């Protein structure tokens, strides 16, 4: 019953589980960058097809299939709570769905790290500087810790406007939008 | 669906008491009949 | 390999081993439980350990209990030898004799007779049974199923049927208590010790003796189809000896089945039963009786429990049953003792190519005559024999001495029959149903045609009765 | 590693076969496992594809590496099996042996379409007197076949088969044709006693032997349906009339059930799925007359159905009935009540229709189902039976001569035309006098007078298939002298 | 299934390695806290259906087993448990105590007593894993039981170590026939012969407060109590509480009759149990069945029911006797715990609560009762006077709804039934039913009205007692036939009939 370190990000599913694992364990010593770190590599060194292939081998046993990772992970001087996690991972089978898991602890270490959400979309793509002009205009909606990582792009579909995710705000200035409001109102 | 032959003897509820009770007072008056016959029948061979 | 206890409610348990699955009908002991605990691999769903069939009661064992891979069905010997004791499946000898070894010891899971290879004719195994020479005489060696219910005089009849044949089988025999009583059990070991057919002490025994009793869990009292086929397949060549086989109860049994597929998850059937269930129980009834090195004169209950006439598990039942042995409890209701459904159940013997055109007929003409006393019955019951047609009276008269007739006492009765056995003859009750058609006690009561044997004992006892009267 | 035709046993347990691999493998394919078990998937999951054991595979254990062989259901074609006992894996029902059929049909068989369609004018040889008298089978019908435990219906096919075994023996022009008949579910000694009887009825003459043992497989169980469904399309589009009997029905529907559940698919109604309509309609409704351009065959189908307690309302029967062309309502306690044959008669029912009805035993039966009627009409009176009004006396009587003729003869097949001759002899009035008891036998003899004496008269109504006004007063005379002469 | 230790609880522990010292054999953590239904995190090393102690002192049944994770059974209402509690498993398969110090004490299954008689004082704790009889250590057993009732005692004769099953629904006086047989049973465990003097078993699952405190009260003041063990599982008794109280009574018949008692267990109703069992297989989320019941509560309720065994010489020689009671739910035979009995019971008994809805009280459903012990077990003379009272009642009953002859015999029959009947509270000794048998095979009151038979039958019990009390102990210690003792009821009943008018 660990009072496990929720991340400032807080994640669900069996890589919830596993992310609230990992985020109490890097806290526990703090290792988030440096295990994060470890983790991104993580992400190739078992992304050795022939690693994927065993792993993914039904007629590969699970206990060596902890073997090897245990043998691959001294090959990274897998960090202590990495290395530990990476045994109980393989002991749930986890291996199957290890890259989510660690997708989700780097959201969780992103936020950690304050990751503010954010996605400019319009019309189209457009000026550079009049994208830091409207960096900055979010920043002024953008709050502390706030840090612009927007998610710039270019979208002809929308008719116009423009469609700017930010964190939980979604500001869609769509003339799209626009012109489904105007025929609404054409009805009437 | 269908219909049995004795349908409600089949089910045999205070119909089919009654069909019992009266197979009960018309065979024991046909037995009482037929042992009555056999009596005279034991004196008709007794000579 | 060797599995290990690892998780489980219980029997329901996929059991570490170091290798992999052994093959099918896989059962392996226990190492480490308190006494040999074979266990069946069931559930081929790989891990190193496989969901398996544990006949015995998992309460003790600890996860991690290393148990004893075999890799295939219980093996013990078989034949005409292990006659003489009472032995379990896995070869326990539950006489309290120790192991009754015999010589022809093999596992149990196997094929059905051939398409080509097995006994292509039928002849009635006459028995001498009042109701059941009278219309539905039996067969060699065939699927003759008992429908009768629990408390219902199976077991009588079946006392009845023991004492009548099983003194004189034409080989060795087998019985099986499958879901007996253990009461029973110690009744049957007391009436088989005074039945010599088997002899406990002695080397009398032309039977078998078999439990699988109520206080056995389904484990083993679901696990016993597979022994008795075997054991039929020995009579048939290795026991090697004509042998009729006695197996009760089955109803409990493919419901033992059946909530067993709950462990499994399997599917619930209509009344809840496995899939399958019915899968094994049609393939069970396939495996060993008559054929050129085959015989079982297997002698199979049909119990309908709760008196369902039309139970999936009877449905099943009809399914297979090869002869049909349909009670009327309404009957015995009735005072009926023999009480079974007489235009119910079928028997090939009861055929003008095979029962003579002049049984086959007289049967089918007291069937269609008691169906008129059923319909008239109500019609009575509207109206009454005050308007008593002289063919309909008559008809009453005829029928009400028919099921007279019908019943008899049997000595193994008279323990509450009173009344002891009568050895009905097959030319005897030929010639009393052409008598009763004739009208043989017209002015007699039927009375004495009741729980009665020849049709001249019963003109006796017509008499005897002009004497009481 | 094999992921496009041949997977490996991924997890198992009662044949529940996904297997990892194949997965480019087609559908609905019998191919073989690791053990070499040719065998069937049809639930091909996002991971695997379930497979069904075609039987038992306990020689497969758990990871095996079963190569999807690609090979789709395909059985024999053609008359070789006509009377050859075989089994649909290609192997032998009696142990017959090599019926000397080569070929394979794949699965891919479809129903004729309306066009395919032609239409039924066989007047089907029943044996059984009110089978062909109140409505015989068209070329390729479809009707229903209800009973219950032993009751009679493989005996009304018997009746059937030796009315058709004749032909089948025969070469009669229009009735030149094919037969096949399930014993589904049948064990192993009433199947012992088919094969011998067919060979003894002289059935293993001209029949394409069709059988669900108790202990065949349940996938087995439900190719039968399309196992017959190909083998009756031989003949049929080899322009031959061929016959198809689904017996049993009912079995095949809890095995697919069975196999479904352990899928994990949804039961349905009585954990029968909608196959029942489409897997089993899925043959059902090809239940006829393959066109001049399909050959000029027909494809006559005769399901068997279960009447379990009498489930009137099995969705079984439920889709029956929206399926049946016919039915065969059996009045069983009549059999209980001596009358076997044991007609449910103003229960039977036949949609096929009369396109192929004798003209002459059509005349026939439009003066004896009337009078069947009349006397069911009131029959309810004749308990009582006294003061009988003349008119219902009469109607009764002739209903009384009808029960006399009510019954029928196991493995008795007779000739449609002594029918047709009986009936008219009871239209004529002429068996008025008989006393009931003994107007069968009275028939019988007359029958037996006719066939030797008026057998001529019998083939001149008989290759004449028109009712002289002459032939039938000669008959009539025949029957007057065979009968006053009884 | 659910990772439950997939989240940091374990998990964490698990990647920082912090896990290891947790006790992992029969203790640890709640792997999971919840509805009762307990998981424990680790005591994989635990037996299996072993005795699991949380560190609250509650008892806990582990049945259900993940590889450390378990179902586990919440001896107690539990609105205080906590999450990743500890239960020391105790390892165990539960045993309580045992001895006739319990016989006249009333406690729990775990020797619990409610009513404040004190602790425990049945000497030895038993485990209840108690199998079936030996073919060996079991042979037909015949001896009378304590029956008492006059119909009761007559055509299902009481054997001593037979298993009853009394068809009998709701408030159809089960309980009174409970309270019948031990009033019955009193005289006989209030008799010298130990083997007459039992110390039995007799309760009524789902007997709450009230009705407990009532039983209390009739028991002793029956004083049978003494020689009884009488445990009322109240409306609160848990799923496993009531679940193994048969269980509770199995052990315990072991402990007295295997060791020679004569003695009976009288427990129902199992349907209960069923719902029980039920209840927590659902919070176990077991596969349900018919009613959502398991399927397997056949080899379950047989563990208790299909192991009757009568002691015989190998198991001391008393008597392990069961007595249950059925109660339809609409005459619903094929009810699950209906036609479970019914597939089950080698012998039952059924009461006729339509003629208690006529009015009969007692009511038994003549005929549905079934004893085929048979007479073996009741008095020769008793079972003389029943060979005729079996065809008498059953032609009063053959043409119950109206020859002359015919007429007087069912008005015999029908005066002989309202004889036979007996009122509230009211079982005795069977010495004055056999007199009344003698009368009615005498007939010797049939021409008496039965409504003057209805106060006759009580004058001849009296004036033969006044008159015959002697003979009555005479043909009772004798107990064959007595043709002395019955010229001697000839004329005694001359003198209580004749002289009653």
């Amino acid at each position: 019953f660990a009072k496990l370190v929720r991340p400032p990000v807080q994640i669900y599913g069996i890589e919830g589980r596993y992310a609230t694992a990992l985020y109490s364990a890097a806290s526990k010593q703090n290792k988030l960058e440096q295990v994060e770190k470890e983790l991104l590599r993580v992400g190739q060194i078992l992304k050795e097809p022939k690693m994927a292939a065993s792993l993914l081998n039904p007629y590969v046993k699970r206990s060596v299939k902890v073997k090897s990772l245990s043998d691959m992970t001294a090959k990274e001087k897998f960090s202590p709570l990495t290395s530990n996690l990476i045994n109980l991972l393989a002991e749930n089978g986890r291996l199957t769905n290890t890259p989510a898991v660690i997708s989700a602890f780097s959201t969780m270490m992103s936020v950690h790290r304050g990751e503010v959400p954010c996605t400019v979309t319009t019309a189209s793509a457009l000026d550079e500087a009049t994208l830091t002009e409207l960096k900055t205009v979010l920043k002024s909606f953008l709050s502390k810790g706030q840090v612009l990582k927007l998610e710039v792009k270019i979208d002809p579909s929308i008719m116009g406007g423009m469609i700017v995710r930010i964190g939980e705000k979604y500001v869609d200035m769509s003339a799209k939008t626009k012109i489904q409001k105007l025929s609404r109102a054409m009805r009437e | 669906v269908r219909s049995s032959a004795g349908a409600v003897r089949d089910a045999g509820g205070a119909f089919g008491k009654r069909e019992q009770a009266e197979e009960e007072r018309y065979f024991r008056a046909r037995a009482k009949e037929q042992l009555a016959a056999l009596k005279k029948h034991h004196e008709n061979e007794i000579s | 390999t060797t599995g290990r206890i690892v998780a489980v409610i219980g029997a329901v348990v996929d059991v570490q081993f170091d290798e992999g699955l052994p093959p099918i009908l896989n059962a392996l002991e226990v190492q480490g439980r308190e006494t040999r605990l074979v266990l069946e691999v069931a559930q081929h769903l790989g891990e190193s350990t496989v969901r398996t069939i544990a006949m015995d009661g998992t309460e003790g064992l600890v996860r991690g209990q290393k148990v004893l891979d075999s890799g295939a069905p219980i093996r013990i010997p078989v034949g005409p030898e292990t006659l003489g004791r009472i032995m379990n499946v896995i070869g326990e000898p539950i006489d309290e004799r120790g192991p009754i070894k015999t010589k022809q010891f093999a596992a149990i899971h196997a094929e059905a007779p051939e398409f080509v290879e097995m006994s292509v004719e039928q002849e009635i195994l006459v028995t001498g049974i009042k109701v059941v020479d009278l219309l539905a005489p039996y067969a060699k060696g065939g699927k003759i199923g008992l429908f009768g219910g629990a408390g219902v005089g199976k077991t009588v009849l079946i006392m009845e049927l023991i004492n009548n044949v099983a003194k004189a089988h034409g080989g060795y025999s087998v019985f099986a208590g499958v879901g007996e009583r253990t009461r029973e059990g110690n009744d049957l070991y007391h009436e088989m010790i005074e039945s010599g057919v088997i002899n406990l002490k002695d080397a009398t025994s032309k039977v078998a003796l078999v439990y699988g009793q109520m206080n056995e869990p389904p484990g083993a009292r679901a696990r016993v189809a597979l022994t008795g086929l075997t054991v039929a397949e020995y009579f048939r060549d290795q026991e090697g000896q004509d042998v009729l086989l006695f197996i009760d109860n089955i109803f409990r049994f493919t419901q033992a089945g059946s909530e067993v597929s709950a462990l499994l998850g399997r599917i619930p059937s209509a009344v809840g039963y496995q899939p399958t269930l019915a899968t094994d129980m049609g393939t069970m009834q396939e495996r060993i009786t008559t054929t050129k090195k085959g015989s079982i004169t297997s002698v199979q209950a049909i119990y309908v429990p709760a008196d369902d006439l039309t139970d999936p598990a009877p449905a099943t039942t009809f399914a297979h049953l090869d002869a049909t042995t349909v009670l009327s409890r309404a009957i015995a209701e009735l005072g009926i003792y023999p009480a079974v459904d007489p235009l119910d159940s079928t028997s090939r013997i009861m055929d003008p190519n095979i029962v003579g055109s002049e049984h086959y007929d007289v049967a089918r003409g007291v069937q269609k005559i008691l169906q008129d006393y059923k319909s008239l019955q109500d019609i009575i019951a509207i109206l009454g024999m005050d308007e008593l047609s002289e063919e309909d009276k008559l008809t009453v008269s005829r029928a009400r001495k028919i099921q007279r007739f019908l019943s008899q006492p049997f000595q193994v009765a008279e323990v509450f029959t009173g009344h002891l056995g009568k050895l009905v003859p097959l030319k005897e009750t030929i010639k009393g149903f052409q008598q009763i058609l004739a009208g043989e006690y017209d002015h007699l009561p039927e009375q004495a045609f009741y729980m009665v044997g020849p049709i001249e004992e019963a003109v006796a006892k017509a008499d005897k009765l002009a004497e009481e009267h | 590693v094999d992921l496009e035709e041949t997977g490996r046993v991924l997890s198992i347990g009662d044949g529940i076969a996904r297997v990892h691999g194949l997965r480019n493998v087609q559908a609905e394919e019998m191919v073989e496992f690791s053990s070499g078990l040719k065998g069937m998937s049809l639930n091909l999951e996002p991971d695997n594809v379930g497979v069904v054991v075609f039987g038992n595979d306990k020689l497969i254990k758990e990871g095996d590496i079963v190569k999807r062989t690609g090979a789709i259901v395909d059985v024999p074609v053609g008359e070789e099996l006509l009377g050859r006992v075989v089994d649909a894996l290609g192997n032998a029902i009696d142990g017959k042996g090599p019926i000397g059929s080569k070929a394979r049909r794949r699965v891919g068989l479809k129903a004729p379409g309306i066009i395919p369609r032609i239409s039924v004018r066989e007047p089907m040889q029943t044996g059984i007197k009110a089978v062909d008298s109140l409505v015989p089978i068209g070329r390729g019908q479809r009707e229903l076949i209800i009973g219950d435990r032993q009751t009679g219906k493989t005996s009304i096919a018997i009746d059937t088969i030796i009315n058709q075994k004749r032909f089948n023996d025969g070469t009669d022009e229009k009735k030149k044709l094919y037969c096949i008949y399930v014993a589904i579910g049948q064990k192993r000694s009433t199947v012992a006693q088919l094969v011998k009887r067919l060979t003894d009825a002289d059935a293993m003459k001209y029949t394409i032997v069709v059988s669900a043992t108790a202990s065949d497989a349940a996938p087995l169980q439900y190719l039968a349906p399309y196992s017959g469904c190909s083998m009756g399309e031989y003949f049929r589009d080899n322009g031959k009339h061929a016959l198809i009997i689904y017996d049993d029905l009912s079995k095949q529907a809890v095995a697919y059930r069975q196999m479904s559940l352990l899928l994990r698919r949804p039961p349905g109604r009585e954990a029968y799925p909608g196959d029942v309509f489409y897997l089993h309609s899925r043959l059902l409704e090809r239940a006829a007359k393959m066109n001049d351009a399909f050959g000029g065959g027909s494809l006559t189908a005769l399901p068997v159905i279960e009447t379990q307690a009498g489930d009137v309302s099995a969705y079984i029967p439920t889709n029956v009935i929206s399926i049946t062309d016919g039915q065969i309502f059996l009045e069983t306690e009549l059999f209980y009540k001596g009358i076997r044959p044991a007609i449910n008669v103003g229960l039977s029912v036949s949609r096929v229709g009369s396109a192929a009805q004798t003209r002459a035993m059509k005349q026939v039966a439009g003066t004896m189902k009337l009078e069947l009627a009349q006397y069911r009409e009131v029959a309810a009176f004749a308990q009582f039976g006294s003061d009988l009004d003349a008119a219902t006396q009469q109607l009764l009587s002739r209903g009384v001569r009808l029960t006399e003729l009510l019954k029928q003869g196991q493995y008795s097949p007779m000739a449609i035309e002594e029918q047709v001759a009986v009936i008219y002899a009871g239209v004529r009035g002429y068996l008025d006098k008989l006393e009931p008891s003994k107007i069968t036998k009275f028939e019988n003899a007359f029958l037996s007078h006719v066939i030797s004496q008026h057998q001529a008269l019998l083939g001149k109504i008989r290759t004449d298939g028109k009712i002289s006004e002459e032939s039938d007063a000669k008959l009539k005379e025949i029957v007057t002298n065979f009968l006053a002469g009884f």
